[PDB]
C-alpha cells in the first residue's frame, strides 16, 4: 500500500514508510568485513556486517562507507545496504511499496541510472521516483522560495529554488562538507598525541565531531581569548577510558566552514558560496533569496552556525536589507521528513515512474 | 450438471459453469447472483447425478471428493449419524449433547459379535473388527483414536472399552477406575491452549493385556511426549499445569499456610501465562480473597463448559480415595507439589570469591528454607550442588580428591530449571504406576492398545513443541499411507477383484530432515547446547547455512504471508507438512532441549531422606555413589532425543500390531449442539490426511 522514503543520505541512511510520524530506520551506513584471523572458527560469522551490528564490531573489522563522494563503492555492496534494509531491519516486503529515493543537486551519470534499473529488476519495485535531497528540504521549510542548504557527509549544495522551478545558472555544489571535516577532524587531533589512523577507529573521531566542537562567533577574536586559556579546553572521556583535553582545536575543527584554504581547496567558504549564487541571480528576484536562506541536514548542527553564517552575510549582504537566516528543528531528519511529506501530498502518486512505464524504457530518458 | 464452487462461508457451494476455459472456469452458484467469479483446476470439483441422497458408507458415492464428502457429513449431521464408514477410517462426529440410541444397552447386545460392514457405521463397529482378527489371524490390535483437541477422543475411548467388557467377557475385574481416573492425570498434565480451553499436553497408551483363548489378564496405562517445557514458559493465554490451579483455590488454610502456598502471582513458574480460576458463580464466591491473583481480582474467572477448579478439587480427591491412594500420602503428594513451588522461587546472582561464578539472592531465604523442609534435603547441601560442578581425579590417579568448579548464573537457572522438569517427570510416572499397580497382568499374550494423543497443533504462536506434536503426525501419517493404502490394495486383489498397486506422495526426504544425524534440524538444536555461548539466533541461521535450498522448508523472509513480514530471519522457521505451511518461532529454543542432570544434583535428590521423594526416583535411578564404579555418563542426553527415543519406540509397537483407524471431528468451537461450522470442519478434513486418501483409492473401480 503506502510508499517507502528512503534517503541515501552518506550518515545516516534514513528510512521510513510514507507518514504520519518520524523515520522508522537510522543506521550508520558502513560495511565490514572481518580482518583477522578467526581461531575460535565463529562458527558460521558473517561474510559482511552491515550496520548497526558493524558499529557494535569497532577495532575487528574494516569499514567502508557504500557511498564515496556521493558516488557508489561499487554495487555490490550498495545492493547489501538495499537488502540488509528491507529485509533485516524495516521488515518491509519489495512488491507491496511504491519506493522513493534521493540523489544529490549535482550528481554523474549513470549512478542515477544504474540504481534505478537495477532496484527494478533485482527487487522488483512496482514504483519509483527519485528526488534531489535539497528539493525535498524545501517541502520540509513549506516557503515556495530560497537557497537550500543540503549539507551533509560528504557532499554539501547550495540551490536556489523560486517558485516553483529550479534556476540554472545559481546551483552550487561545493565538496567541503562534511567527510572532509572528519578526516580534518583526525588531522589536527593528533596534535595532541594521539593516533585514530586505523578505518573503524576513525568512526570514534566521528563521534568527536558531534558532540564537542564549536564555531566562534569570529575567528580572530576566538583566538584572542583563546590566549586566555581555561574554558577552551574541555575534557572528554573516550571509551577505553582516555581523558582528552581539546581547546584551541576545538574551535579551530568547524572552523573550516569559513577561509576552507586550511583543507587545500581553493573555493571559498558557505559566505561565499551564499554570496555568488545570489548575485547570479536576477536583481528583481534577489529581494526574496535575502531572509529565504534555509538551512538543513545533520552537518549543519554544529553549535555557532547559523549565527556566524548570519553576521557573516549580513556583513557582506546589501544595506537595510532583510537576511534572517533560517534554521529548523532536527536537521539531520530535515531532508526525511521532506521525502514523508511530498509522497504524501495528493495527486502527485501519479508524478512517479510504474513498472509499466519503466517495462517500456529500460534504463532510457531518465528526467 | 452442475459443480462445486469454494465459498467461503459454506467452504464448498452448487453451482453452474456458464463460461469455460483452463484458468478461467466461470461458475455461476446455484439460483444465485451470488459470487459469479473465474476458478482454476483447484478451485473445481464435480457434483453428484442427484442431491438428495445421502449414504451410510461412502463407497457407493461415484463423484466423491472433498465437498461431496463434507456435503454427506452436513445432511447426516442433521438426521444425527454421526458415525460415517469412510473407506475403512471411522469419522466421528462430536453432536455435544445426549442421544438415547447411542446411549442404549441394546444397541450394544445387538452389535454384538457383528461384521463390519453389514450392519451400520457405529463406535461399537470398530471394537468388534479389532477383535475378528484375533480369530482369525491371531493378532494383536492397537486403536489409534486422532483429531482435534478436544473432539472426544477420551470420551470416545470410554465407549470402546465398555464394548470390550461386555460383548468379550466381562474383561477386567473393576472398569471404572479408569473412567474415574482420567480427570485425575488430566490435573496433572491437562493445561489451556489456544485451541481448546481443555488440551491434553501428554500422549496417554492404554494396553489391556489378554491371554491366548482371548480373555482379559489385566491392564496397563502409560505416557508418551509429555510437555515439560510448560513449567519453565506458560505462555500468555495459557496456563501451566491444572494441578496448582486446583491446589491453591480451595484447600485449608491449615494446609496452605503450612505448605507456605500463596496466590499464584508469588510463583515463579507462574508468573507468565493466565492465573485465572475455572469456576462459576457459586464456585467463584466460594474463593477466599487471599487466594486471587491481581488479574483474578480484575477479570475474575475463566469459562469452560466443564471445568471448574474450586469444583473439581473434591471430584480428584474423590477419584484419588477410588484408586487407593492414602489421606496421609495425598500429603505427601502435596509435598512434592509445593515442593516444586518453592523450587522455581530461587533466584541467583553472580558474586562471590570466585567472581565468574554464581550464588542465590537475599530474598530466596524464606523460600530456601521452605523447601529444604518440603524436599527432605538440606537448605546448605542445595546451595552448594545447585551451583557447582563436581568432578574428581581418583580415576586418573591414586592421589583422588574430588574438586567443585561453580557454573555460569544462566547455567544455574537451567539446572534448576531442569530439576524441577526431573521432578515432574518422575512424579507423573509415580502417579501412573500407583493406578497400574491396582489392575496388574498375568501372562500376557494378545493385546488391544488405545492411544489417546493430540493431532496437529498449529495457531498464532507456535514453538518447539508444537514441532513435535506436529512430526509426531507426520510420523503416524506414513504409518497410515502404508497401513490404509498400502495394505488395503494388497486385499483388493487377494479378492481377485482389481485395482494396481499404486504409490502415494511420499515424506521420506522431510522425515530425514527433522530427526536426520548431521544435517537435521534436530541435531543442530542438539548441537547448539553442546556449544558455549549458545543462541537460537545461531540455531536458526544454522539450518539455512546446511541447506541452501529445500522445498520442505524456508524461512519468514522467505514466505509470502503477512504474519510472517514482521518475523526476521534469526527468529523462526517455516516447515511445510501434510496440514500445510507451519511456522515456529525460536526463543528459549536452547533450554527448552535442555532436560539434564549431573552428580551433584542427583546425589541429593535421589538420596534424599523422604521415603516418598525417594520412592519417585526408584531403582535404578537411585543407585549408590561409591569409588571407582567408573565414568561420568549420560551428561546431556536432551529432550529432542528423549522424545526421538519414546516416538520410535511406539513405532515398534505399531508396525508390530494390527490397527484401528478413527479421526473424530469437532462441529462447532463453542461446544455445542445443532451448530455445523463448516470452514473450521473442512479445516480438520484437511488436517487429517482425508482428501488424499479418498483419491488413489478409486481407480477403475
Ligand atoms: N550535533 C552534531 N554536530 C555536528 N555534526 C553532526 C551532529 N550530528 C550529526 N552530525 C554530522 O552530520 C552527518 C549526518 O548528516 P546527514 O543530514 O545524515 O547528511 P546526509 O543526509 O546527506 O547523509 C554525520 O556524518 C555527522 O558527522
Ligand atoms: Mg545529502
Amino acid at each position: 500500500t503506502t510508499a517507502l522514503v528512503c534517503d541515501n543520505g552518506s550518515g545516516l541512511v534514513k528510512a521510513g514508510f510514507a507518514g504520519d510520524d518520524a523515520p522508522r530506520a537510522v543506521f550508520p551506513s558502513i560495511v565490514g568485513r572481518p580482518r583477522h584471523q578467526g581461531v575460535m572458527v565463529g562458527m558460521g560469522q558473517k561474510d559482511s556486517y552491515v550496520g548497526d551490528e558493524a558499529q557494535s564490531k569497532r577495532g575487528i573489522l574494516t569499514l567502508k562507507y557504500p557511498i564515496e563522494h556521493g558516488i557508489i563503492t561499487n554495487w555490490d555492496d550498495m545492493e547489501k545496504i538495499w537488502h540488509h534494509t528491507f529485509y533485516n531491519e524495516l521488515r518491509v516486503a519489495p512488491e507491496e511499496h511504491p519506493t522513493l529515493l534521493t540523489e544529490a543537486p549535482l550528481n554523474p551519470k549513470a549512478n542515477r541510472e544504474k540504481m534505478t534499473q537495477i532496484m527494478f529488476e533485482t527487487f522488483n519495485v512496482p514504483a519509483m521516483y527519485v528526488a534531489i535531497q535539497a528539493v525535498l528540504s524545501l517541502y520540509a521549510s513549506g516557503r515556495t522560495t530560497g537557497i537550500v542548504l543540503d549539507s551533509g557527509d560528504g557532499v554539501t549544495h547550495n540551490v536556489p529554488i523560486y517558485e516553483g522551478y529550479a534556476l540554472p545558472h545559481a546551483i552550487m555544489r561545493l565538496d567541503l562538507a562534511g567527510r572532509d571535516l572528519t578526516d580534518y577532524l583526525m588531522k589536527i587531533l593528533t596534535e595532541r598525541g594521539y593516533s585514530f589512523v586505523t578505518t573503524a577507529e576513525r568512526e570514534i573521531v566521528r563521534d568527536i565531531k558531534e558532540k564537542l566542537c564549536y564555531v566562534a562567533l569570529d575567528f580572530e577574536n576566538e583566538m584572542a581569548t583563546a590566549a586566555s586559556s581555561s574554558s577552551l579546553e574541555k575534557s572528554y572521556e573516550l571509551p577505553d577510558g582516555q581523558v582528552i583535553t581539546i581547546g584551541n582545536e576545538r574551535f579551530r575543527c568547524p572552523e573550516t566552514l569559513f577561509q576552507p584554504s586550511f583543507i587545500g581547496m581553493e573555493s571559498a567558504g558557505i559566505h561565499e558560496t551564499t554570496y555568488n549564487s545570489i548575485m547570479k541571480c536576477d536583481i528583481d528576484i534577489r529581494k526574496d533569496l535575502y531572509a529565504n536562506n534555509v538551512m538543513s541536514g545533520g552537518t549543519t548542527m554544529y553549535p555557532g552556525i547559523a549565527d556566524r553564517m548570519q553576521k557573516e552575510i549580513t556583513a557582506l549582504a546589501p544595506s537595510t536589507m532583510k537576511i534572517k537566516i533560517i534554521a529548523p528543528p532536527e536537521r539531520k531528519y530535515s531532508v526525511w521528513i521532506g521525502g514523508s511529506i511530498l509522497a504524501s501530498l495528493s495527486t502527485f502518486q501519479q508524478m512517479w515512474i510504474t513498472k509499466q512505464e519503466y517495462d517500456e524504457a529500460g534504463p532510457s530518458i531518465v528526467h | 450438471k452442475p459443480v462445486w464452487a469454494p465459498h467461503p462461508t459454506d467452504g464448498f457451494q452448487v453451482g453452474n459453469i456458464v463460461d469455460i476455459g483452463p484458468d478461467s472456469l466461470t461458475i455461476e452458484p446455484l439460483n444465485q447472483k451470488g459470487k459469479t467469479f473465474l476458478a482454476l483446476i483447484n478451485q473445481v470439483f464435480p457434483a453428484e447425478e442427484d442431491s438428495k441422497k445421502d449414504v451410510e458408507d461412502n463407497c457407493s458415492l461415484m463423484y466423491l471428493n472433498e465437498a461431496t464428502l463434507l456435503h454427506n457429513i452436513k445432511v447426516r449431521y442433521s438426521k444425527d449419524r454421526i458415525y460415517t464408514y469412510v473407506a475403512n477410517i471411522l469419522i466421528a462426529v462430536n453432536p455435544y449433547f445426549d442421544i438415547p440410541k447411542i446411549y442404549s444397552s441394546e444397541t450394544i447386545k445387538s452389535y454384538q459379535g457383528k461384521s463390519l460392514g453389514t450392519m451400520p457405521p457405529h463406535v461399537f463397529a470398530i471394537a468388534d473388527k479389532a477383535f475378528r482378527d484375533m480369530k482369525v489371524l491371531k493378532l494383536s490390535q492397537s486403536i489409534i483414536v486422532s483429531g482435534e483437541s478436544g473432539a472426544g477422543k477420551t470420551e470416545n475411548t470410554k465407549f470402546v472399552l465398555r464394548y470390550l467388557t461386555e460383548s468379550y467377557g466381562t474383561g477386567q475385574d473393576i472398569d471404572d477406575r479408569i473412567v474415574e481416573a482420567n480427570p485425575l492425570l488430566e490435573a496433572f498434565g491437562n493445561a489451556k491452549t489456544v485451541r481448546n480451553n481443555n488440551s491434553s499436553r501428554f500422549g496417554k497408551f492404554v494396553e489391556i493385556h489378554f491371554n491366548e483363548k482371548s480373555s482379559v489378564v489385566g491392564g496397563f496405562v502409560s505416557h508418551y511426549l509429555l510437555e515439560k517445557s510448560r513449567i519453565c514458559v506458560q505462555g500468555k493465554e495459557e496456563r501451566n499445569y491444572h494441578i496448582f490451579y486446583r491446589l491453591c483455590a480451595g484447600a485449608s488454610e491449615d494446609i496452605r499456610e503450612r505448605l507456605h502456598l500463596s496466590s499464584p502471582d508469588n510463583f515463579r513458574y507462574l508468573n507468565r501465562g493466565c492465573t485465572r480460576y475455572f469456576a462459576n458463580k457459586e464456585t467463584d464466591k466460594q474463593i477466599l480473597q487471599n487466594r486471587k491473583s491481581p488479574e483474578y481480582l480484575k477479570a475474575g474467572s475463566l469459562k469452560d463448559p466443564l471445568l471448574d477448579d474450586h469444583g473439581d478439587f473434591i471430584r480428584m480427591c474423590t477419584a484419588m480415595k477410588k484408586i487407593g491412594l492414602d489421606d496421609e500420602e495425598k500429603l505427601d503428594l502435596f509435598r512434592v507439589v509445593a515442593g516444586v513451588l518453592h523450587l522455581g522461587n530461587i533466584d541467583f546472582e553472580e558474586a562471590g570469591s570466585t567472581s565468574g561464578g554464581c550464588n542465590l539472592k537475599n530474598k530466596s531465604t524464606q523460600a530456601l528454607e521452605y523447601c529444604a523442609e518440603l524436599l527432605g534435603l538440606d537448605q546448605d547441601d542445595l546451595r552448594v550442588s545447585l551451583t557447582t560442578r563436581v568432578m574428581l581425579t581418583t580415576a586418573g590417579g591414586a592421589k583422588g580428591t574430588v574438586i567443585k568448579v561453580p557454573l555460569k548464573v544462566e547455567q544455574a537457572n537451567n539446572a534448576r530449571d531442569a530439576l524441577a522438569k526431573t521432578v515432574y517427570s518422575h512424579l507423573f510416572d509415580h502417579v501412573v504406576n500407583r493406578v497400574n499397580q491396582c489392575f496388574p497382568f498375568e501372562t500376557s499374550s494378545y493385546f488391544i492398545g488405545v492411544l489417546d494423543i493430540a493431532g496437529f497443533e498449529y495457531f498464532e504462536h507456535n514453538s518447539f513443541e508444537q514441532f513435535c506434536i506436529n512430526y509426531c503426525n507426520e510420523k503416524l501419517q506414513q504409518f497410515f499411507n502404508e497401513r490404509i493404502l498400502k495394505e488395503e490394495q494388497e486385499l483388493y486383489q487377494k479378492e481377485g477383484l482389481g485395482v494396481n498397486e499404486v504409490h502415494y506422495v511420499d515424506n521420506q526426504d522431510c522425515i530425514d530432515l527433522i530427526e536426520a544425524r548431521l544435517v537435521g534440524i534436530l541435531d543442530i538444536l542438539d548441537e547448539e547446547n553442546r556449544l558455549p555461548q549458545p543462541s537460537d539466533q545461531h540455531f536458526t541461521s544454522a539450518v539455512h547455512q546446511k541447506h541452501k535450498d529445500h522445498f520442505r522448508l524456508s524461512i519468514p523472509r522467505k514466505s509470502k504471508l503477512a504474519i510472517h513480514r514482521n518475523i526476521r530471519d534469526d527468529e523462526g522457521f517455516i516447515i511445510r507438512h501434510f496440514a500445510g505451511a507451519v511456522c515456529y518461532e525460536t526463543t528459549q529454543f536452547v533450554e527448552k532441549n535442555n532436560d539434564a542432570l549431573h552428580m551433584s544434583l542427583e546425589s541429593l535428590i535421589c538420596e534424599s531422606r523422604d521415603k516418598f521423594i525417594r520412592e519417585l526416583f526408584e531403582s535404578s535411578t537411585n543407585n549408590n555413589k561409591d569409588t571407582k564404579q567408573k565414568a561420568g555418563k549420560l551428561s546431556f542426553i536432551s529432550v529432542g532425543n528423549k522424545f526421538k527415543t519414546q516416538l520410535n519406540l511406539l513405532l515398534d509397537k505399531l508396525r508390530s500390531t494390527g490397527a484401528s483407524f478413527i479421526r473424530c471431528i469437532k462441529p462447532n468451537l463453542k461446544m455445542t449442539s445443532h451448530h455445523f461450522e463448516g470452514a473450521q470442519i473442512l479445516s480438520q478434513l484437511q488436517c487429517s490426511g482425508m482428501v488424499s486418501v479418498l483419491d488413489l483409492m478409486q481407480g477403475g473401480f
